[PDB]
């Protein structure tokens, strides 16, 4: 049988655009978005530097600041606190989500 | 009667007719009871003689 | 001799017996005939054949859905049924039936997309089918190509 | 879809179980809490969903109300193959189907499967709820004659409660004909009475 | 109907020298050509009804009449003699994915047909 | 209940409705009875001289038409050549 | 009215230890067939029992395997602990124990006997022992309830619960299970012709026919009290903090306390082509506040449908 | 929910420009900017429009003429 | 069982060997609901043998349709069983007699 | 719970006229809906108190087949009428009633002569046929006091229709209350002849069978 089974899976970074496809923007925000998780490993903290994405975009209008928020709003996603750019705050994202209740 | 009934009046009156109808017969047909058994059909006596 | 078997037990040899409604009180009329029969299950449950779905993995060849309930399957539109569609002149039930729920890629997830936002607009696109069928018949010594 | 038999669900019904609903609207169910404020995120309505909440069923019953599904017999051969109905929810694994409509289905209640199909788009639902729906399709679009005829149980008792032996109790009764039902439910005549007079208007 | 056509002309009628001719396209033709410019060119034509199994290939789009029997003897036709399908049966629109110009979609399509001609 | 628009695919409607009852079957000149008073109507019969006081018949088109009080007939009843006029 | 003589309660009839009939006083006509059956339907659908709810045994871990030293397997134990019938005094939810080794029946006689519990039955077989070294050990819990429940109602109140060794069954809460009416025409002469109605029932022994009747007319009137008087002719965002901890960095609280602004909903659902329309703030205070509001809202993504106060 | 649709139909004639003309109605109300004329009974936009046609109020003229109104009017 | 039959139920049930019977066997000594012993007496007994046999019942295995095989005994204790006769019964089987 | 049952608390009646009324209920408890439904039903039709005409004594003969002699209609007819009428006594007992008309034509009720305690719901109800010329006729109409239903041929003229009611019905729907579905839904439908209003009648009906069932508890929920 031709296709056999051939069935396509998620893939991670499949899964990060599904949502964002969801999430509401506009076109520079879903551009840098897709430039984003464009760049994220399997084990899911991005391989380029912030200040790297901004020559990604080549554009004056863009800046760090506004990355730094595109990038935080897909950053408590699908898993929880994905797209690290260096893990200490990864950590730092999981903490911060569960509630004050508990203890330490 | 259906056919009259949609044809004189219309769609929706025919329509609601229908259900009407089921649901009486629905309701008859149960309190009726219908039942069926052995005696229920007669064998005529003049066979033995015919055959 | 059944008739016969009857009378020993107490029961009429007719087999009829008067029944009343359990929501009504009431008796009924035409007695029925009460039995014991003995019946056996089938193997063909209802937990079984029910199978639903939404959205789920797609095939990398044609890119249509898996199929008879293997992984999250859906079920098959037929030949007969388009013509009975057809039947009915709905054009645009049609081509959400060929775009929609179909190989179209760039349609599928632009569709979810206004579902969730409520718009309820479709975009048909071009199903990846056509395509393949395109490519081949390239594969072989034979040119094919649409026009504007 | 396994078909059962609708004696209640008239004609502009059909009884789609909840269990194979929800799903099949999942993306109005998803749409429908980020609405209503119950989700700020999509993973939160799917764990929502996952989880089957009393607000989940709600959702699925507003959304549910005014949106019309349309069922397909697996063997067609005629138009009245694919016809369209009203879902309504039961707490079941089987599609109850409209038994005046099985006539066009050809279904016979014994071990059969049901399609269902729903629309997305505006134009598919007015498409299935002005060509496809079954207070539409009365008449055959071969010969002409009507495709919704009583054959079955509901024949045998107007047959039964249309009819007279000889003279049943109270023969010699006159009443205005709605007293009959009110006579017949107590006590004072039966439906086999004969020459009752009553005046028809 | 749909078995009564391709009639075959015995006379030449400044048409085509050839077997083979739809009944509509030389009524089209003989309609066109005898009433407008020149009356005494006369087509005779000859209606010879063809089977179902046989009329059913018969169609002047290369891509329905292919999945009906065969393939391969319609796609080797096709390429040899250069035919383009224009999209105008279902079958077409079907496997291309558009609206039939059937139903709802019929006023799609007339529309799409009157702007073909200016552009 | 009114004319057909344009638009319907008559095709569709057709061509479906004749093959659906598939419930068909596989594997595989002297007596005269009419049903009700009627005429001859010989529908254009060549008449001939015959042996007996009767007309002879040379053509092999030959059909009878039975008629009562209108121009609605009965039956054909199609006769060879070698009929013999009773009536 | 016109003297509709209700009826009154005598003459309590015991055939035996399951099976009753009772009788009641002659009333008008047209009562003895309606009564006779609201008082059946109610004494079979609604009428509060005691069954089993769940059994533990430490020899056994589930219901599919069998046990050295008996016949019967354990699915059968369960089938005949479901058939047993008990009463139990006011305190609801008890547990019993049940221990017994050797080679002789083990009935229901030989059980724990505590002062709340009464066996109507102790005839009953729990599948007696075959080897002599064997010896049973459980425990058995005994509840009350008004209707049939399955097991699979009673598995979301377990989820941390039930280990391994406990196994619930099915339980009925009805005790009657069978019962029948009967009209006729007897004790009354000095007025007209009354009907009196009898009926036959055959429960289980748990519960007394009297108090049964007792309790379907009470349920009955308490029933039809809502019909005496015919009258009558929260869900919320959970994100509802207030606009405090949102880091106003220079004029962003500012412009939210100019502009009216709600504490979180109402900014949220707002585009920035919309939002420019507000005092010049900056691009720069804009995308600072969108950082903010995005680390818990995903870049303003929300539409809702209705605001309450 | 509306049971047939045959005040609609008998408004429209062809009984396929009527679906054309709900669905071009249907799409403004749920996109927004139109207020429906007829008084809603919490019903979707579908059967809303439905029996705004049907009353005598919506067809394939008055919306083109509102529509062009309010083109101009920018 | 069923009240109805024709019979032919037992030689169905006792020729498919669905179940256990008991072969040269005078009597029963220990009953256990997956384990069955006769002590076979000395008249249909050979010498160079104990003289028991053992039959192990079948209990919840899976079968090809996905259903489940179960034996249930018969005897309780110390009954005397001649040759040929059933000692468990299997699935839809009633004291040897086929019901489904 | 253990003993917890559910009330109906929607109890909205929507009525099309006087005399028409379709009452509906919430999600109740299992099965009862049928039960309640029947009950209450054959309550209604079976005995309810009402007053309503009885025999009537015309100038002429007993017989049945007689003659018109200016009414132009048939005495069964007239009678048939006759039983379509609903007197109302506030207190008295079994009492006669005589009308005399000219000859007008449109014979009402309004022409039966008034009474201190008989009422008329309807004065525009027709008793006899348009008479000929102006002779006239004496009814000698008589009423009496029952509850039920009961016919002339047993106990004796033209009929016993003491029930208020003109036709009673019952339906059950399924309903959810949160999450299971296993919920009935009673709708009640009692077309009235007048005089008592169809919720009033409901009440009547409640009450007497609170009435004739609330000897069997002994004196039951006292606190």
């Amino acid at each position: 049988l031709p296709v056999y089974q051939g069935e396509t899976t998620q893939t991670l970074q499949d899964y990060l655009m599904w949502q964002v496809e969801l999430t509401p923007f506009t076109d520079t925000d879903r551009a840098i978005a897709t430039s984003i998780v464009d760049a994220v490993d399997d084990t899911g903290y991005l391989t380029i530097q912030i200040e790297d994405i901004v020559d990604s975009i080549g554009d004056d209008e863009i800046g760090l600041e506004e990355v730094e928020a595109v990038l935080k709003r897909i950053q408590r996603f699908d898993p929880v606190g994905v797209a690290a750019k260096d893990l200490r705050d990864c950590l730092l994202i999981q903490l911060s989500q569960f509630a004050k209740e508990t203890p330490w | 009667m259906l056919n009259t009934c949609y044809r004189i009046l219309g769609l929706k009156p025919t329509v609601i007719f229908a259900d009407q109808i089921m649901y009486t017969g629905f309701a008859y047909a149960a309190r009726s009871g219908a039942s069926v058994g052995i005696d229920d059909m007669v064998i005529p006596e003049k066979k033995h003689e015919i055959i | 001799e059944i008739k016969e078997l009857l009378k020993l037990g107490d029961l009429p040899t007719s087999g009829q017996i008067r029944l009343y409604d359990g929501r009504t009180g009431e008796q009924f009329e035409r007695p029925v005939t009460v039995g014991y029969m003995y019946m056996l299950k089938l193997n063909h449950l209802v937990d079984d054949k029910m199978h639903a779905r939404s959205t789920g993995s797609y095939s990398l060849v044609t890119q249509q859905p898996l199929g008879g309930k293997a992984q999250f399957g859906g079920q098959r539109f037929g030949e007969m049924e388009v013509w009975a569609l057809e039947a009915y002149g709905a054009a645009y039930t049609l081509q959400e039936m060929l775009t929609v729920k179909s190989d179209d890629v760039n349609g599928r997830t632009k569709m979810y997309k206004n579902i969730v936002d409520g718009n309820h607009q479709m975009e048909p696109g071009m199903p990846e089918s056509f395509n393949v069928l395109l490519k081949e018949i390239r594969s072989l010594g034979i040119n094919i190509e649409l026009e504007d | 879809s396994v078909i059962t038999v609708g004696p209640y669900l008239r004609l502009h019904q059909c009884g789609l179980p909840k269990k194979m609903a929800l799903e099949l609207f999942k993306p109005f169910i998803y749409g429908k809490l980020e609405l209503r404020g119950l989700a700020t995120t999509i993973k939160a309505a799917k764990k929502m969903v996952e989880r089957e909440e009393a607000v989940v069923w709600d959702i699925l019953d507003e959304v549910i109300r005014e949106h019309p599904v349309l069922l397909n017999r697996a063997p067609t051969l005629h138009r009245l193959g694919i016809q369209a109905f009203e879902p309504v929810l039961i707490e079941g694994k089987a599609i109850q189907l409209h038994p005046l409509v099985c006539a066009a289905y050809n279904a016979d209640f014994d071990g059969d499967q049901m399609a269902v199909h729903v629309p997305l788009t505006l134009e598919a639902q007015l498409e299935a709820r002005a060509l496809m729906m079954s207070t539409n399709n009365i008449l055959s679009p071969a010969n002409g004659e009507p495709i919704i005829v009583p054959s079955q149980d509901v024949v045998l008792g107007l047959y039964y409660m249309t009819r007279d032996c000889v003279n049943a109790k109270g023969e010699g009764m006159v009443l205005t004909g709605p007293k009959e039902a009110e006579r017949l439910y107590r006590s004072g005549l039966a439906s086999l009475h004969a020459r009752v007079k009553v005046r028809i208007t | 109907r749909q078995m009564l056509r391709k009639a075959t002309i015995v006379n030449a009628g400044s048409s085509d020298f050839l077997e083979g001719e739809q009944v509509e396209y030389s009524r089209v033709k003989i309609a066109n050509r005898e009433l407008e410019a020149n009356g005494k060119v006369g087509a005779t034509y000859s209606r010879d009804l063809l089977g179902i199994t046989k009329a059913s290939l018969a169609t002047e789009s290369f891509i329905s009449a292919a999945s009906f029997q065969e393939t391969t003897r319609v796609l080797t036709e096709a390429a040899v003699a250069g035919k383009r399908d224009e999209l105008r049966g279902l079958k077409e629109n079907v496997i291309v994915g558009r609206l039939i110009p059937a139903g709802t979609g019929y006023a799609y399509h007339q529309d799409r047909m009157r702007r073909r001609a200016a552009g | 209940g009114h004319i057909i628009n344009k638009g319907e695919a008559i095709g569709v409607i057709a061509a479906q409705s004749i093959g659906e009852p598939g419930t068909q079957l596989t594997m595989r000149e002297s007596s005269i009875q009419v049903k009700n008073k009627g005429s001859i109507k010989l529908s254009n019969v060549k008449s001939v001289v015959n042996s007996s006081g009767k007309l002879v018949i040379t053509s092999r088109n030959t059909e009878l038409k039975l008629i009562d009080e209108f121009g609605r007939t009965k039956e054909s009843y199609k006769v060879p050549y070698g009929a013999v006029l009773a009536k | 009215v016109t003297e509709f003589l209700k009826p009154r309660l005598v003459d309590i009839e015991q055939v035996s230890s399951t099976h009753a009939k009772v009788t009641l006083e002659p009333l008008e006509r047209g009562f003895g067939h309606t009564l006779g059956n609201a008082l059946r339907r109610i004494l079979l659908s609604s009428m509060p029992g005691c069954a089993v709810t769940e059994v533990e045994i430490d020899g056994v871990l589930h219901e599919y395997s069998t046990k050295e030293g008996v016949q019967e397997d354990i699915l059968e134990i369960l089938l005949n602990l479901k058939g047993l019938a008990v009463r139990v005094q006011g305190k609801d939810e008890v547990i019993l124990t049940l221990n017994k080794s050797g080679i002789g029946p083990v009935t229901a006689a030989d059980i724990t006997h505590d002062g709340d519990v009464e066996i109507v039955k102790p005839q009953h077989v729990i599948c007696h022992l075959t080897d002599e070294n064997a010896s049973i050990s459980m425990r058995i819990k005994v509840q009350r309830g008004r209707g049939y429940v399955p097991a699979s109602t009673r598995i979301h109140s377990e989820e941390d619960e039930r280990p391994i060794g406990r196994l619930l069954v099915d339980a009925c809460y009805s005790p009657v299970e069978r019962i029948a009416y009967n009209v006729e025409a007897a004790r009354v002469e000095q007025r007209t012709d009354l009907d009196k109605l009898v009926i036959e029932m055959e429960t289980n022994g748990t519960i007394d026919p009297e108090e049964a009747i007792r309790r379907a007319a009470t349920i009955l009137a308490e029933q039809l009290e809502a019909f005496v008087d015919l009258r009558d002719v929260e869900f919320d965002p959970i994100l509802l903090r207030p606009v405090d901890d949102l880091e106003l960095t220079v004029r962003s609280a500012n412009c939210l306390k100019a502009e009216a602004i709600h504490y979180i909903g109402d900014l949220v659902q707002r585009t920035e082509v919309e939002l420019l329309k507000t005092p010049n703030l900056g691009k720069k205070s804009l995308t600072e506040i969108k950082d903010v509001l995005a680390s818990r809202g995903l870049s303003l993504g929300m539409r809702l449908e209705n605001w309450p106060p | 929910a509306r049971v047939t649709v045959q005040d609609a139909v008998e408004k429209i004639g062809n009984r396929f420009d009527l679906v054309l003309v709900a669905a071009r109605r249907a799409r403004q109300m749920q996109v927004g900017g139109k207020d429906p004329l007829v008084p809603e009974e919490n019903d979707k936009t579908t059967v809303i429009a439905l029996r705004e046609i049907e009353e005598g109020l919506i067809n394939n003229q008055i919306l083109d003429v509102r529509e062009r109104q309010e083109q101009q009017e920018q | 069982k069923p009240l109805v039959g024709t019979g032919m139920e037992r030689a169905v049930a006792v020729d498919s060997g669905v179940t256990a019977v008991a072969k040269r066997g005078g009597v029963v000594q220990y009953v256990d609901a997956s384990r069955i012993v006769i002590k076979v007496n000395e008249d249909e007994m050979y010498p160079g043998e104990a003289g028991i046999d053992i039959y192990n019942l079948t209990k919840y295995t899976r079968s090809n349709q996905n259903t489940c095989i179960n034996q249930m005994p018969c005897v309780s204790l110390g009954e005397p069983v001649e040759r040929g006769d059933v000692l468990a019964d299997g699935p839809s089987t009633d004291l040897g007699e086929l019901a489904l």
